[PDB]
């Protein structure tokens, strides 16, 4: 099933590895939004000898990480699953943890379902073609038991992949009593980090499906109840104000994006804000689109004429070519020429190609090469003073290359 | 149609209630239209729709006009402050009160003198001296 | 506002400009400051008076005529014919009155913020402290405003001076004459 | 020379109570004061000359 | 009943707490801006040091000490302002205390609100608070006069 | 931001950003000057009335 | 002192008032006699 | 300007101009503060001879200490001083009163 819930305060960790004390240091990273919506999310299974099928697994996104935090008695929720597209065109991860093993996969992993068949392997994907990377050693999470399940375990992960260095900021708060999610508060540190790089827009998740329990059944949806015991949360990028207590943990933190007030607190350095008033920052309305008006133009001003030439003249009679209405693509002449040096001026190749001109000037010559860099805005010697200048002001760039072939 | 964001609060300790103040802006134009992804400040989470008054320095969110006028304490602009009022607490934006109104009894032959004193003793603070340092 | 008037809606130079330290924050206190400051010294220099005095319904001051310095009902900001004589000759530029060209042109985090006391209520003081001191004298300065006439009260601030009150008492149609030609 | 973390001072063993995770102290400046050795593993504090 | 008032006001020494709570603020923003990058790679001099190599970090280092020695100039440039209006609030509590304290003052709301008596200075931390002691005529009665 | 690249566009932003904020800086300072002037004759005002 | 203020190893020192607040009551008890007796 | 070229005596140069400008900056950011202490102390020295010198001031400890009579100003070289004239009781004697 699947149910609606507020986050409360909860999922701050620590920014950084360093330590402070009675600070009020601020930061700008992911995080959860306080008082935020949390989707729960349950697989039945139990009926499944029964025929009837699960025929419960959705395609969690994963945009911008995710946070986690579930009670699982042992082991009842095992790993989860990364990746986009599903099927072998794009890759996928595989994490998942072993009693006191954690092994990590980029294999382009095409599968249906999310059965880790156990209480073994497989039942999950049926494709190790082109795995990249792989990873083991000691897990994430340390089961501890209070002798009764009244001390129900809540594991807090937070889960992001920003430049691989995939974060395992985690902490057991078996302090729970039966309430969800209950108020209080709560930091999260980090485990251990490794980079993979990949395209990650899919979340999903394995259960011990062999052996499962306490899966009721309903039709609850669209901000209904439902027990589910198994919490996923999305970060997006804020800007958080944090209480850094005496002894060096968080005690309290705020947003800076939530309340009015809460951005008060966060544009003075105060958890306390007394009577009086108090500018914040701006608002500015968001564009709703991007409209462009290039002159409608297609015809290709000709660039294979003049690089790519036979009769290229020399430098005190320099071929001077005038360019009229074009849409001109500047990545086409990559091929024209070896391009032994393409470096540009105040106007950068790169983004070359989204900007509109009054009208372009081509001119072609021969030069030696100790000289090949002696044309520059108010550079001087035999050919930069005689026979062709650039002004200080000149906006456009060169282009050389050997023809130590043809010219010889 | 951009402009300042001025929150007005009481103390943290005396509630958790604010009224935004949007500064040099008609709210029936921008700051009423808003949605996810459209205005930069996120806390929108406010209604526009309730205690919208409107004054002279940009329109206020928050609070409610109230015709009577008391000594100000949360200063706004163009003579007008709100502050905390219990109904039962919330936030109230009124005209400055200038203070209490007064007649006198002038007349062509009419006189009054006192005939008991008070002696008061009142405080002026003057700073004389700033920490010294050097670099 | 430092972003505004820097990196007008450019992330990038937003986030160049968020390396700088605490360098625009500083910033916005020091204006905020002066502000404040700009109220608090319009409060001290007109709010003397705790409070607000009305002229008696008739006007007579044994000749005296103040007709040029007293508010009248009939301008529709309540000012006196000077203020208003004033108002007319300096040209404010800007009051921060939601206009939504020079004062258009910046759209740049440049916003004049309205004084606290709007120009109804400075000419309110003004008018309540002109009663006290042309109906009680200094009294009002000191306690309760103590009615007492002008003619008397004129005669003791000519005491002040070391004029006795019989120069005035003997003179009282010249000095009101005068004293009219000169407020005219 | 503490993990790459340069200064000048004179340390003295500290009292202060880092988790087990943070490693270099701070104060209200975003200047270090107490550091802990990465071998040792015990808390110093950093006052500089 | 002065000394209850000062003790149960919620803040009467604001400009002595201003005073100092200003000094503070300025110097923790200046410390503050030590850990800035000003376009640098980074804020450390050892580091900037030891990583890079001195053709590139004589311009990181003189990026790095402009931006400083900007921040530091703002501090000063506003602490010759604070000190000029502090001269001006002392020289009026100098004039205050040669004239309230060293006589009557024939200035009306000069010395305290209402015709002056004396005055009384006490010693405060980075100022002065006055007891100007002030005579007002209090309750009165309508007479008819020639 | 549409004609450079990000590598010298960054510099190119920095060096303009020094410039508007050495600007912007002046402007306060000023007002700092003009203010207390202002509060001078202002409490020379009070003092008057 | 040699924490806010004992981190100041930046060059940054605050120098004690010539006149200490022992000798600062000094005067105001002194001027009090003078301006009550 | 002799011995670099164009293209990079400019970025020399404009380092060179913004220090320089800043220098000049600081001069006028100086000369601004102390401009408005000297007219501060003009002010007062235009109260002071309106009031001491065209009469007697019953300010105690204005115009010199002890009892003022009359002040006699003399011009200074970008100042003015004052010759304050004040009677002081000098020596005394006790005496009963009641
Ligand atoms: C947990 O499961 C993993 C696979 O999900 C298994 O990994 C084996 O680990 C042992 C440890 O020495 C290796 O010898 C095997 O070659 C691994 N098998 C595979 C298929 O990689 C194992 O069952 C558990 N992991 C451990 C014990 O580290
Ligand atoms: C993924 O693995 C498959 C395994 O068959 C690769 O498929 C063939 O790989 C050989 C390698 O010599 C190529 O010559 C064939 O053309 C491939 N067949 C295809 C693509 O249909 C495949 O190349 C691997 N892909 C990657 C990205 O490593
Ligand atoms: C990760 O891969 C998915 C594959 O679908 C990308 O989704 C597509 O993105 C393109 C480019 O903007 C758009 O056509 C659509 O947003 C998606 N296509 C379809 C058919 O849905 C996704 O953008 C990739 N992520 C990143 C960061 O590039
Ligand atoms: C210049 O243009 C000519 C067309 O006039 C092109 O010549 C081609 O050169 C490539 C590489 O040597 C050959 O494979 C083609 O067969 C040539 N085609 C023709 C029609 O000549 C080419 O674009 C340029 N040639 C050179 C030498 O730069
Ligand atoms: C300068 O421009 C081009 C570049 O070498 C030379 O070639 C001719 O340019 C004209 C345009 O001006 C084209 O219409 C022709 O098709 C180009 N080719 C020929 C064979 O004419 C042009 O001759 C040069 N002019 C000079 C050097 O005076
Ligand atoms: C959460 O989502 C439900 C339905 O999607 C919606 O009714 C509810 O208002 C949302 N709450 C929050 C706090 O976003
Ligand atoms: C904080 O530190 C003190 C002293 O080091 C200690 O007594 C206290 O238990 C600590 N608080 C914790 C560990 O939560
Ligand atoms: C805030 O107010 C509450 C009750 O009004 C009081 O208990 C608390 O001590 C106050 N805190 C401060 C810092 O003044
Ligand atoms: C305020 O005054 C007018 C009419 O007297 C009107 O807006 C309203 O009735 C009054 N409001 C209250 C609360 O009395
Ligand atoms: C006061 O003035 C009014 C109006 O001129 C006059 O009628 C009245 O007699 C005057 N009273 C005295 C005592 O002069
Ligand atoms: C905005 O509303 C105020 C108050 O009604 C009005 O004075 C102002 O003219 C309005 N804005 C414009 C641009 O008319
Ligand atoms: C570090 O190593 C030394 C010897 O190499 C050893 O005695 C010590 O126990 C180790 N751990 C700590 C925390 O010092």
């Amino acid at each position: 099933t699947q149910s609606y819930t507020n986050s409360f305060t909860r999922g701050v960790y620590y920014p950084d590895k360093v330590f402070r004390s009675s600070v009020l240091h601020s930061t700008q990273d992911l995080f959860l939004p306080f008082f935020s919506n949390v989707t729960w999310f349950h697989a039945i299974h139990v009926s499944g000898t029964n025929g009837t099928k699960r025929f419960d697994n959705p395609v969690l996104p994963f945009n911008d990480g995710v946070y986690f935090a579930s009670t699982e008695k042992s082991n009842i929720i095992r790993g989860w699953i990364f990746g986009t597209t599903l099927d072998s065109k794009t890759q996928s991860l595989l994490i998942v943890n072993n009693a006191t093993n954690v092994v990590i996969k980029v294999c382009e992993f095409q599968f249906c379902n999310d059965p880790f068949l156990d209480v073994s392997e497989l039942r999950v994907y049926s494709s190790a073609n082109n795995c990249t990377f792989e990873y083991v050693s000691q897990p994430f999470l340390m089961d501890l038991e209070g002798k009764q399940g009244n001390f129900k375990n809540l594991r807090e992960f937070v889960f992001k992949n920003i430049d691989g260095y995939f974060k395992i900021y985690s902490k057991h708060t078996p302090v729970n009593l039966g309430r969800d999610l209950p108020q209080g508060f709560s930091a999260l540190e980090p485990l251990v980090d490794l980079p993979i790089g990949i395209n990650i827009t899919r979340f999903q998740t394995l259960l011990a499906l062999h052996r499962s329990y306490l899966t009721p059944g309903d039709s609850s949806s669209s901000w209904t109840a439902g027990a589910a015991a198994y919490y996923v949360g999305y970060l997006q990028p804020r800007t958080f104000l944090l209480k850094y207590n005496e002894n060096g943990t968080i005690t309290d933190a705020v947003d800076c994006a939530l309340d009015p007030l809460s951005e008060t607190k966060c544009t003075l350095k105060s958890f306390t804000v007394e009577k009086g008033i108090y500018q914040t920052s701006n608002f500015r309305v968001q564009p709703t689109e991007s409209i462009v008006r290039f002159p409608n133009i297609t015809n290709l001003c000709p660039f294979h004429e003049v690089f790519n030439a036979t009769r290229f003249a020399s430098v005190y009679a320099w071929n001077r070519t005038r360019i009229s209405n074009c849409v001109a693509d500047y990545s086409v002449l990559y091929n024209f020429a070896p391009f032994f040096a393409f470096k540009c001026y105040g106007v950068s190749p790169t983004k070359l190609n989204d900007l509109c001109f009054t009208n372009v000037y081509a001119d072609s010559f021969v030069i030696r090469g100790n000289e090949v860099s002696q044309i520059a805005p108010g550079q001087t010697g035999n050919i930069a003073d005689y026979n062709y200048k650039l002004p200080d002001d000149f906006t456009g760039c060169v282009i050389a290359w050997n023809s130590n072939k043809l010219d010889s | 149609s951009f402009g300042g964001v001025s929150v007005i609060t009481p103390g943290t300790n005396t509630s958790n209630q604010v009224a935004v103040l949007y500064q040099d802006v008609n709210c029936t134009e921008v700051p009423v239209a808003i949605h996810a992804d459209q205005l930069t400040p996120t806390w929108r989470v406010y209604s526009t729709g309730s205690n919208v008054f409107q004054t002279r320095a940009g329109c206020l969110i928050g609070a409610e006009y109230v015709n009577n006028s008391y000594e100000c304490d949360i200063p706004i602009g163009a003579g007008i402050c709100a502050s905390y009022q219990t109904q039962s607490q919330s936030i109230i934006a009124y005209t400055m009160s200038l203070g209490a109104e007064n007649s006198v009894a002038y007349s062509n032959n009419s006189i009054a003198i006192p005939t008991n004193f008070t002696i008061s003793v009142t405080t002026e603070i003057l700073p004389v001296s700033m920490t010294k340092t050097s670099v | 506002d430092c972003t505004m008037y820097i990196c007008g809606d450019s992330t990038e130079c937003s986030n160049l400009l968020l390396q700088y330290g605490s360098f625009c924050t500083q910033l916005k206190r020091a204006l905020t400051g002066i502000a404040v400051e700009q109220d608090k010294n319009t409060q001290e220099v007109f709010a003397q008076v705790k409070q607000i005095y009305k002229t008696p319904p008739i006007k007579y001051f044994g000749g005296f005529n103040f007709s040029q310095i007293l508010p009248d009902p009939s301008k529709p900001s309540k000012r006196s014919p000077i203020e208003d004589l004033l108002f007319n000759k300096v040209t404010l530029a800007d009051a921060g009155f939601i206009k939504q060209l020079i004062c258009a042109q910046k759209f740049n985090g440049l916003t004049v913020l309205p004084p606290l006391l709007t120009d109804e209520m400075i000419a309110q003081y003004t008018s309540a402290l002109l009663a006290g001191t042309i109906t009680s004298g200094w009294t009002f300065g000191a306690g309760p405003a103590l009615q007492i006439p002008f003619p008397m009260q004129m005669a003791y601030r000519f005491n002040g001076i070391g004029v006795t009150q019989n120069v005035l008492y003997e003179n009282q149609k010249l000095i009101a004459n005068q004293f009219n030609s000169a407020i005219g | 020379n503490f993990n790459g973390l340069t200064g000048t001072g004179v340390l003295t063993e500290s009292n202060k109570k880092f988790l087990p995770f943070q490693q270099f102290g701070r104060d209200i400046a975003d200047t270090t004061d107490a550091v802990r050795d990465p071998q040792t593993l015990e808390i110093l504090d950093i006052t500089p000359c | 009943k002065i000394q209850d008032s000062l003790s149960s006001t919620p803040s009467a020494l604001g400009k002595l707490q201003d005073v100092v709570n200003h000094n503070a603020q300025a110097l923790n923003t200046l410390v503050k801006q030590l850990s800035s990058k000003f376009g640098a790679i980074s804020s450390v001099l050892n580091d900037i040091l030891s990583r890079l190599d001195p053709p590139e970090a004589e311009v990181q280092i003189d990026r790095l000490i402009t931006g400083r020695l900007q921040s530091l100039q703002t501090y000063v440039t506003q602490q010759l302002i604070r000190a000029a209006e502090i001269r001006a609030s002392a020289n009026l509590a100098a004039t205050k205390m040669s004239e309230c304290v060293l006589g009557q003052s024939k200035r009306v709301d000069f010395c305290g609100k209402g015709y002056h008596l004396m005055s009384f200075p006490q010693s405060a931390p980075h100022g002065v608070v006055f007891l100007h002691v002030t005579y007002v005529p209090a309750q009165e009665k309508n007479f008819t006069t020639a």
